[PDB]
């Protein structure tokens, strides 16, 4: 240390992630990305958070337990558990690391059916509307609200600050209901400006 | 005795009170420590600039002063203090009631002599400690051993010996062992001074009958005897510049120099200091230079220098006489009159009973100067009538100064005791002027005044005549004759139109100076002693003989206020510059502040010495008062200029024994809303409404013309990633279920929760409160984020909240402005679903209220119609 | 009446020194030359302190608590100020060139970078009364071999980092026992070290050099010691770092380069957030808000002040002022805004309350000499030496018309008809007064008759005659309107320099070169008064003169004058250090105001220090440009003979104190004077004075209150005015019920009617009781409308104040109310579907 | 001040240049002043040319 | 520029010439300088011009 030195809630919302233990089940589609990226997934859990990690091949789950003799931060277990889940939900690894690094990032999860009961081509129509051509619309929502979104079919997961995901979610909901695209874009311009402003 | 408006600042005009100063050397330079009553001042020997003053006034007068390098030791009563840079660092308290008399410091030992012939020795706790603190021992000289102690001295090259000098004889005390090493032979004459010589083992002793003895301690024998018949020695000092000279000061005010080598007198300086005040109280040669610093009780400090000899060879015999080099000084007796020379706290005029008038600088003592009295040659060419022996003008009883014409001609008038004319002075040149104003009625001058334009001078005679002169040429212009008794005051308003006078007969005359007519006359019950005229407000106060201050308005010629309470004559008084207070002093040893709007005493002081004069600075920041004792001027800071002062009347009975809050602080806070029916805007900036309506457009202007380049590799979450506070709506944390569009429970935003709680409780007062607090950016964000999807619960609740707000009639512009934003962001949703009952009823309830706030338009249109017509036709 | 006091300085937002945000972040302190100005961004209000240094300010600081302000000039003289009370506690001299002064974040100690010594002092306590020696020294540190560039406090008020020209950054400990903790010196920089900073944990020290290198210092093993773990470089081609600041909480590094661009970086990553360019002049000073959202930059050369909200890439504040360039000023008819004409050719509109430039116009190629509004106020006119007269429409900011003479003549004076239909301009080269028609733009005629250049012009607001004066020693009254044209010349003792027309239109005042303000009656063409001014004028010896100020005849005349709208007072100023306010009816000087007390300006002092004189000459006249380290400072671009119309660098001589123009405020009892430093605005708003009118013993602040308690409102109100106390008048004003207002309003004595109207005007503008005041204004005008019409000029300023309230705030409120009502009806009545 | 000093090669003459622009050339042994300029400029250094007659 | 400053800007005006400008319709606030206030709100093109 320099001589001049000074003298269990879960971030994800909508799903129950929870000497203590935490288990996270990995779906089949995330198995391979988990494999090649595990060389960079276990370090931050075991060294920074001081946790004990495994992959259960039999149950295809990530098993996480607190070490009473080594672990020090009581929230490390839940923090580590959420980080795995974000990777499980489909977010890129660097985005997932942000949850370990930052303490004010929340994941909001919801399905299209929750907003409104869509089926058949109409359900496909909404997923098309949220995504946009070549992903432009979701890209616009992501940058304007400073949020990361994963549109896995009819399930949407939004990562970012509290009010940020509130505004990204609102834009997504407005798209689902069928609000005119221009109005959604018009907001997406000004939501960005208002958020960054001091007053 | 403690004022609530005023506080002491320092004393102006004192350089020395007569106690022997102490010289101290830092490196090559030297400094002089002089006593001023209860505090000391440190001057630089090179320039005689003030450097430091004692931080706090000592409880009792200082008796002895000794300085060694940074530290200065000041003795008062039975306590010896140690000061560094004018701040006390430690206090030595002796254990006997006897008062300290003399003080000596050598090495780690500090020696204090009390009046009871008891010597106290202190020692350093540590060899490296800066100053002695610990109590070593006590040595007492008995009458058999010797007489009263004259002074303590320590010769060089003596290990732990203190040379105690008594009137009878000299003694040598070994402080370490506390034993009397040696006793001198009894001397016939009473010794009065002791000075170690630069030579070894020899101390110069001065007797009361003009004998200087070069006593040799090692041999215990006399070496030399200088004789000064009919004189008393007061100081001795040796020149260390390689010339064997001795300066012998005397109480008569003379300083003699002797050349020890040649056994001859070099010169005598006569009357350098007044004999009445103790003559040369101290004279010290600066170590290794020809400059000698001399002081006395007449409030002056001088320096004399020996120039090099004018003969190339035999420079010793041909000694140039000492030459005046520099000095600082003040009045020898208390000032009689004072006045502030300039609008700032810049310069201050003072005239004293020593017949000298001084201009004192509040901001640097070096700037203080004496106004010379050398006269101009008469314009006529006739010889001036005056005694050949030069004598200072008599004491100045009254003074008036103006600055409208400083530098063009004379600008000060002064009246003298028992003198039938008033003299003029010029501040810029700092010398007496060329005009003398005569009363022309064989009467002494009692009052002097000046017009603001600086063209006229008014002289009030003791026989009741007012003569008006012109300052530029000193020619008489008009003479007014109303009073039959002495005129004690004259004043002229700022406009040079109405003139007012007062006299001992008790009448106050009102004149029109332009037309030279008597506007009116007012008779008061008692004789009038003094006058102060306030030009800004046209009010003048008169100090009546019956112990009252009567305030009169010159415009209407009626008594407006009368102030009672003084138990004796009112020496002096003055108006505050803002015209709101009068401060008056009286012979009963008090100063009272009078609040004119209420006409009562708000503050009172009990001064030990009567305040003969009181004067405010034109700024109002400083109050200056002079006292019957003390050669200086007491300066007070006005605490009212940094905080408000309660105007509650002071308790008279408690004041004697010592010898609505909005109204009390002269402030008022406007109500939030006079009546529930009266429309009232928000308590905040009026740009808030304009900013809210045109937020987007103003921001577009704000954006830079050219886009800023940014690094391609940047953190996405940089804004969130701030180590730790920003209070923006961006920085909100959730407070602790099925998915809901507005907000999931436990994840909802604080604004929505207050709205939903408002919907259930049927009162949105909490929500309206937080809406007003919100910054304009936050307000736009929340209104837009409202749910716009059926059943339109949040929109309907919002309208009711704003409908409730208007009923209060408070903040109605902001509640109005919010609805301009609601339609801008959600107009289409309202339009498409206008037939919906919840929206239609919520809107309809709103319209009924909003229709009631149409009276404002009628008033605004009416006032414009008439205000344009009235101001135009 | 004549109790004026300096209130704020417009026309300048930054001259030099370091800018400091208030701790709350809602106020910006900007040194403007000789004074300190405070802008409240949130509340849209500004003030400038009364205290005045003897030279330009070099550094300032406000302590965290917000109670004490310390400002230091370029000689080291320091003035400590009680911020809340706006008064001066103590003047201190540090006998060196102090570069930076910074309060410790705790607030107990403040450190000073003077020469090669770091001086640490103890703060005086604000609550304690004033003393002879309030500052108590704590320690003086002498480790640096050359001057200190800047200093930084540690967050815990225990360590200080100082960066000097020794190519070194050095760390001290404020506590003696902790000297061993931090007694290290940091080396390795190629050029001057501009700034050194701590990280939030205080485990990392960053040092920045002028060449553009940033070093990260960390306490690590190679047994442990400070080392440069990583090194970074601003690869600026030729720009040198000029100012640096660091915000530990957000890890923000704002760097301002000499090329006029600034960069924002993140530490220790050194990712470039942004860089923008504010001009071609160096960025002198940069500062950061406490939260870290607002960055304030300043460029001394053009006096630009910029506050950047880097989060949203927005400008909270972006302004440019003038120095030694304001040639004229003109109030808006309501008085809310003031216009200025600058030698640059730019016409800038300043808002009085905020102190910021609302609009800028840059059509004019050359210097603008004069500006005047139409009586309506919507149109503006300006004359320039480029040879044109240009009409501006404020509602749309367009040069809707431009006039030009045939013979290519420079214009120096301008006057506009009250009807806003005729514009006339005079010249120093033509001897004729050109006249144009506003509607058509054609040259109606060229008025001839002067044998000397026309120095000034003005139209009568009522009679519509034109009065012109010249260096011909004459004044001519032109009856240009009417079937027949007449000219009536009036002779004068000397050349005429300025002219002002009484609002009545019956008299005209003229200042002559002899120093005489002569008032003539227009209809009779005979003199009605005369005022001497030569003795009143205060003129200072310049450093270059070889003759005394008393014998100097350089400026003993008044080059501009103006009446008070009441018609009883004249305010005059010239190429001198005085603004004199005379009272017309009695011909006396009410007050004199010193324009400046800065010795940097040339004309400030009557008497110069004899020490400066030598056999070589005045030490001030010796040019010391060679010593300056930077080339751009050393280079001399001055033309040999220039006097006006170019940049300061062109002069080679010090700026001269002078008042180009003066005017009274139409709406408030205040006047504005354009000078070299800027527009000095003197107002009576504080009104601390006690000026009772027709007071008696029975009237008392206590006695007034019972008159309220007894429900004798009229007696309470009248007695309130007689004391003339604002707080008492306010108390009675709000306690009167609405039912009784029409009764009381009719019964107010005629004498006190002007006072109440003034109060309502001053109170209503910022008060929140819009309807209550409007009820009062309705009551008074209806009751005493006839009286006001008879005495127009007694009530002129008061009546304009009421209109400004009714138009600027009252109308704006209803303008939205009528808007929502119509937007309401359209939404409900209309059919919306599909 | 400050003053920069340069002696002649043979040591007979002295050249001092003040920073504020005071240049003086003198014969220091005999106390004779050859030339003294009061250039109101910033002088940095000066030197004697072939002999004391000329200096730069 | 150099000649004008040398003559203390007592120069003679240049020949008058006519040039064309293009005015773009914008809210009047945009034309103003940047601070938390605007002094007009109208459009930059008059109704006849539209
Ligand atoms: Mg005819």
């Amino acid at each position: 240390v320099a001589p001049t030195a000074l003298k269990g809630s879960s971030r994800i919302i909508g799903i129950n992630n929870t000497f203590e233990s935490r288990k996270i089940m990995v779906p089949p589609h995330r198995m391979t990305p988990l494999r090649n990226s595990w060389t960079k997934i276990y370090p931050p859990l075991v060294e920074h958070l001081k946790l004990q990690v495994r992959m259960n091949l039999k149950t295809k789950s990530v098993e996480l337990r607190t070490n009473p003799k080594f672990t020090t931060d009581p929230g490390a277990l839940q923090k580590g558990a959420d980080f795995i889940k974000a990777f499980t939900l489909g977010f890129d690894l660097d985005d997932s690391i942000a949850l370990l690094r930052l303490d004010d990032l929340y994941i909001e999860t919801f399905e299209v059916k929750d907003v409104k009961t869509l089926t058949g081509d109409h359900l496909s129509r909404a997923i098309g509307r949220i995504a946009g051509k070549d992903g432009k619309t979701k890209f616009a929502i992501e940058n304007a609200t400073r949020t990361r979104i994963v549109l896995a079919d009819s399930k949407i997961h939004i990562l970012g600050g509290f009010t940020h995901i509130r505004m990204a979610r609102e834009s997504v909901v407005s798209l689902i209901l069928g609000s005119p695209p221009g109005k959604v874009y018009g907001n997406l311009r000004t939501v960005a400006s208002r958020l960054k402003e001091r007053y | 005795k403690n004022s609530k408006i005023f506080s002491p600042f320092r004393i102006i005009g004192n350089v020395s009170n007569g106690v022997p100063f102490a010289t101290g050397t830092l490196g090559s330079t030297f400094y002089i420590v002089t006593c001023v009553g209860k505090t000391f001042q440190i001057y630089d020997a090179n320039t005689l600039h003030l450097l430091f003053v004692s931080e706090k006034e000592t409880p009792s007068s200082i008796v002895a002063l000794s300085a060694h390098f940074h530290y200065v030791y000041a003795a008062y009563e039975n306590k010896v203090g140690i000061y560094k840079r004018g701040i006390e660092e430690h206090l030595l308290e002796l254990e006997t009631d006897a008062n300290v008399e003399h003080l000596c410091i050598f090495g780690d030992y500090l020696c204090a002599s009390t009046d009871d012939n008891s010597i106290f020795i202190y020692k350093k706790s540590d060899p490296q400690d800066k100053y002695p603190s610990e109590f070593y021992t006590k040595l007492t000289v008995t009458e058999i051993q010797g007489g009263e102690i004259v002074s303590l001295q320590h010769l060089a090259t003596y290990l732990n010996k203190l040379t105690v000098v008594t009137k009878s004889n000299v003694l040598l005390f070994n402080v370490r062992t506390g034993k009397l090493v040696f006793t001198s032979n009894e001397f016939p004459d009473q010794i009065t001074t002791a000075e170690p010589a630069p030579v070894l083992d020899i101390i110069a002793l001065g007797t009361v009958t003009g004998e200087v003895i070069m006593f040799n301690m090692r041999k215990g024998k006399r070496i030399r005897t200088i004789k000064i018949p009919q004189s008393r020695i007061s100081s001795l000092s040796f020149r260390t510049d390689g010339s064997s000279h001795l300066s012998v000061g005397t109480s008569s005010g003379d300083l003699i120099f002797y050349d020890l080598d040649r056994r001859s007198r070099i010169h005598v300086l006569k009357n350098i200091h007044r004999e009445s005040y103790g003559g040369v109280t101290q004279a010290t040669f600066l170590n290794g230079q020809p400059i000698i610093v001399t002081s006395g009780g007449d409030n002056s400090l001088k320096e004399y220098v020996f120039d090099p000899s004018l003969s190339q060879g035999s420079g010793d015999v041909v000694v140039q006489p000492p030459r005046y080099l520099r000095s600082r000084g003040g009045h020898s007796q208390p000032p009689s009159y004072i006045a502030f020379a300039d609008s700032q706290s810049h310069f201050m005029l003072s005239a004293s009973k020593d017949r000298s008038l001084w201009s004192f600088s509040l901001r640097k003592d070096a700037q203080s100067q004496e106004m010379s009295q050398r006269l101009h040659k008469k314009q006529d060419g006739g010889r001036v009538g005056g005694s050949t022996i030069k004598s200072k003008f008599p004491e100045i009883v009254a003074l008036a100064i103006e600055n409208a014409r400083i530098g063009e001609w004379e600008n000060i008038i002064t009246a003298h005791k028992d003198e039938k004319f008033a003299r003029t002075w010029d501040m810029r040149n700092k010398r007496v002027g060329r005009w003398t104003f005569d009363t022309t009625d064989d009467g002494f001058v009692k009052s002097v005044a000046m017009s603001q334009c600086g063209n006229f001078g008014f002289i009030g005679s003791s026989n009741g005549s007012i003569t008006i002169y012109n300052m530029q040429s000193g020619i008489l212009r008009k003479k007014y004759k109303l009073h039959k008794r002495a005129v004690t005051g004259i004043s002229l308003d700022g406009m040079n139109r109405k003139m007012v006078s007062c006299g001992l007969d008790g009448i106050v005359g009102f004149y029109d100076f332009n037309k030279s007519t008597l506007l009116g006359k007012l008779k008061l019950d008692a004789p009038i002693t003094a006058m102060v005229y306030h030009r800004s407000s046209d009010l003048f106060a008169l100090a009546l003989d019956d112990l009252s201050i009567v305030v009169i308005d010159a415009v209407t010629q009626r008594v407006v206020r009368q102030l009672w309470g003084h138990s004796n004559r009112i020496t002096a008084f003055d108006f505050s510059p803002e015209g709101r207070w009068i401060v008056s002093a009286s012979l009963d040893s008090t100063i009272r502040t009078w609040d004119l709007p209420t006409g009562g005493c708000i503050d009172g002081i009990i001064v030990d010495n009567v305040a003969t004069n009181v004067k405010f600075s034109p700024n109002g920041d400083l109050l200056a008062t002079t006292h019957v004792t003390g050669n200086g001027i007491c300066i007070w800071t006005n605490r009212a200029q940094f905080k408000t002062v309660s105007t509650r009347t002071i308790d008279e009975s408690e004041f004697a024994r010592m010898a609505l809050n909005d109204i009390d602080f002269n402030t008022y806070t406007s109500l939030e809303q006079i009546d529930k029916e009266l429309l009232t805007l928000s308590i905040g900036p009026r740009s808030k409404m304009n900013t809210l309506l045109h937020l987007d457009v103003i921001r577009k202007r704000s954006k830079p013309k050219e886009a800023p380049k940014k690094s391609e590799k940047l953190p996405f979450f940089l804004q969130l990633s701030g180590e730790k506070v920003r209070e923006g709506i961006a920085h909100e944390t959730p407070e602790e279920n099925k998915f809901k569009v507005t907000g999931r429970l436990g994840f909802e935003s604080h604004f929505t929760k207050q709205l939903r709680e408002g919907s259930q409780s049927k009162d949105y007062s909490s929500l309206l409160a937080t809406l007003i607090n919100f910054s304009p950016a936050a307000v736009d964000l929340e209104i837009r984020s409202l749910n716009s999807f059926e059943p339109f619960d949040e929109i309907v609740w919002f309208i009711d909240a704003l409908t409730q707000g208007l009923k209060s009639n408070k903040n109605f512009e902001l509640y109005e402005t919010f609805m301009s934003l609601l339609f801008k962001a959600h107009g289409d949703v309202i339009h498409a679903n206008n037939k919906n009952q919840d929206i239609a009823s919520a809107l309809q309830n709103w319209e009924d209220v909003h229709k009631k706030e149409d009276r404002l338009d009628d008033l605004v249109k009416f006032c414009m119609g008439v205000a344009a017509f009235v101001t135009t036709a | 009446k004549s109790d004026f006091k300096f209130s704020n300085l417009l026309g300048t937002v930054y001259r030099q020194g370091n800018i400091t945000f208030s701790d709350d972040g809602k106020q910006l302190l900007s040194p403007v030359g000789n004074r300190v100005s405070v802008f409240d961004l949130i509340n849209n209000k500004s003030f400038t302190f009364e205290y005045e240094h003897r030279k330009n300010i070099a550094a300032i600081d406000l302590n965290k608590q917000g109670t004490l302000l310390i400002s230091i000039d370029e000689d080291g003289r320091a003035i400590l100020v009680n911020f809340k009370a706006r008064n001066v506690l103590h003047h201190f001299n540090f006998k060196e060139k102090c570069s930076a002064v910074k309060f410790s974040p705790d607030g107990r100690l403040f450190a000073l970078a003077s020469g090669r010594f770091l001086q640490i002092w103890k703060t005086p306590d604000v609550n304690k009364d004033r003393q002879f020696a309030p500052f108590v020294r704590h320690r003086v540190h002498a480790g640096h071999f050359q001057d200190i560039t800047s200093l930084t406090w540690s967050q815990d008020s225990r360590f200080i980092l100082t960066t000097s020209k020794d190519l070194s950054a050095k760390i001290w400990s404020v506590d003696s026992e902790e000297k061993n903790l931090a007694a290290t010196t940091f080396n390795g920089h190629r050029d001057y070290v501009m700034g050194a900073f701590f990280s939030h944990d205080q485990e990392k020290i960053y040092t920045v050099s002028k060449d553009g290198a940033v070093f990260v210092w960390e306490f690590t093993k190679r047994k442990y010691s400070w080392r440069i773990t990583k090194k970074h470089f601003f690869y600026a081609n030729q720009a040198k770092v000029k100012c640096v600041t660091f915000h530990p909480a957000t890890r923000l590094l704002a760097v301002g380069f000499t090329s006029g661009e600034f960069r924002l970086y993140d530490l220790p990553d050194f990712t470039l957030i942004q860089q923008l360019s504010m001009g071609q002049n160096p960025v002198n000073t940069v500062s950061v808000n406490q939260t870290g959202e607002w960055l304030a930059f300043g460029s001394s050369k053009l006096g630009q002040l910029l506050v950047y909200e880097w989060q949203s890439e927005s400008y909270i504040l972006k302004q440019q002022g003038h120095f030694d360039s304001t040639n004229s000023l003109a109030y808006s008819p309501d008085g809310s805004r003031v216009v200025t004409a600058s030698e640059d050719g730019k016409i800038k509109v300043w808002d009085i309350t905020s102190g910021f430039c609302l609009a800028t116009f840059e059509e004019h190629t050359s210097s603008v000499t004069a500006v005047q509004f139409a009586k309506r106020g919507q149109v503006m006119f300006s004359s320039s030496l480029d040879g044109t007269v240009r009409a501006w429409d404020l509602i749309r900011y367009r040069n809707f018309r431009t006039f030009t003479g045939t013979e290519r003549i420079q214009f120096n004076c301008l006057a506009v008809d009250p009807s806003g239909e005729v514009v006339c301009a005079g010249s120093l080269d033509n001897f004729d007064i050109h006249v144009w028609s506003v509607q058509t733009g054609q040259l109606l005629d060229a008025l001839s008759g002067h044998e000397g250049p026309v120095s000034c012009l003005s139209f009568s607001q009522e009679n519509s005659v034109l009065a012109s004066a010249s260096w011909d020693k004459t004044i001519r009254i032109w009856s240009i309107f009417g079937r027949s044209q007449q000219v009536e010349p009036i002779e004068v003792y000397s050349d005429v320099l300025a002219l002002s027309m009484r609002p009545d239109g019956k008299e005209v005042a003229v200042s002559t070169l002899k120093g005489q303000i002569s008032i003539f009656n227009i209809e009779d063409a005979k003199q009605v008064g005369n005022i001497d001014c030569r003795k009143d004028i205060i003129s200072g010896r310049f450093n270059q003169d070889r003759f005394t100020a008393k014998n100097s005849e350089r400026s003993k005349f008044f080059t501009t004058i103006h009446y008070s709208f009441d018609g009883m007072a004249i305010v005059a100023g010239g190429n001198n250090n005085s603004i004199c306010l005379y009272d017309v009816p009695n011909e006396v000087l009410l007050k004199r105001f010193i324009v400046s007390r800065n010795m940097a300006l040339n004309g400030t002092l009557e008497f110069l220090n004899s020490k400066k004189m030598t056999e070589a000459g005045s030490l001030d006249l010796i040019d010391d440009a060679g010593e300056n380290s930077d080339l751009e400072d050393r280079i001399d671009n001055s033309l040999p003979g220039s006097q006006r119309g170019g940049d300061l660098s062109t002069r080679k001589m010090r700026p001269e104190v002078r008042v180009t123009s003066v005017q009274f405020s139409p709406t408030a009892n205040a006047f504005a004077a354009a000078s070299t430093e800027g527009l000095l605005i003197y107002s009576t708003n504080d009104t601390i004075l006690f000026d009772p009118f027709d007071l008696d013993v029975d009237v008392t602040p206590h006695s007034t209150v019972e008159a309220l308690r007894e429900k004798q409102f009229l007696n309470a109100l009248v007695m309130a005015f007689r004391l003339n106390e604002e707080y008492l008048i306010n108390k009675v004003y709000e306690a009167i019920p609405i039912k009784e207002i029409p009764l009381v309003a009719s019964n107010i004595p005629a004498i006190y009617l002007p006072r109440i109207l003034k109060f309502i005007g001053d109170f209503a503008i910022e008060s929140q009781h819009i309807e209550f005041n409007l009820i009062w204004i309705k009551a008074l005008l209806s009751a005493s409308g006839g009286y006001i019409n008879e005495h127009k000029y007694l009530f002129s300023t008061a009546m304009r104040s009421i209109q400004r309230f009714i138009v600027r705030v009252a109308k704006e409120v209803v303008n939205t109310t009528t808007d929502n009502k119509y937007t309401y009806r359209f939404l409900v009545s209309t059919d919306g579907s599909m | 001040g400050p003053y920069h000093i340069k002696y002649a090669k043979n040591g007979t003459h002295l050249l001092i240049t003040g920073r504020k622009g005071h240049v003086a050339s003198m014969d220091w042994r005999k106390g004779q002043l050859r030339a003294e300029l009061f250039l109101n400029e910033t002088c940095h250094s000066a030197t004697y040319l072939q002999n004391e007659q000329y200096f730069a | 520029y150099k000649l004008d400053v040398l003559s203390s800007v007592h120069f003679v005006p240049k020949p008058a010439s006519t040039s064309l400008e293009i005015r773009v319709e914008t809210p009047t606030i945009s034309m103003e300088d940047a601070q938390p206030l605007y002094m007009s709100n109208a459009s930059s093109l008059a109704p006849q011009e539209i």
